[PDB]
């Protein structure tokens, strides 16, 4: 089976409505990286 | 977290209020003898 375009952003859509992105900026923020040169 | 977060600016404003601390007590030396200075200048006025 092959995938199209407008398959295919709608498949991408239904992997960004799941995903959280707070989680991830808080865990760069942590006190183990928080000064980073 | 939001403790954690305030850090860097806490520790920042200390430091400088330490540096300001110091040069207040370079200003109290160099006030007191600036008042030693007026009284050995009184006393050779008394002494023109």
């Amino acid at each position: 089976f092959r995938l199209y375009w407008d398959d295919l952003k709608r498949k991408l859509s239904e992997k960004l409505d799941s995903t959280d992105f707070t989680s991830t900026i808080k865990l760069l923020n942590e006190n183990s990286y928080v000064p980073r040169e | 977290d939001s403790i954690s977060y305030s850090n860097f600016s806490v520790a920042e404003n200390f430091q400088k209020m330490k540096d300001y601390y110091k040069e207040i007590e370079k200003l109290k030396i160099k006030i007191l003898q600036l008042i030693e200075a007026i009284k050995k200048y009184q006393q050779h006025v008394e002494e023109l």
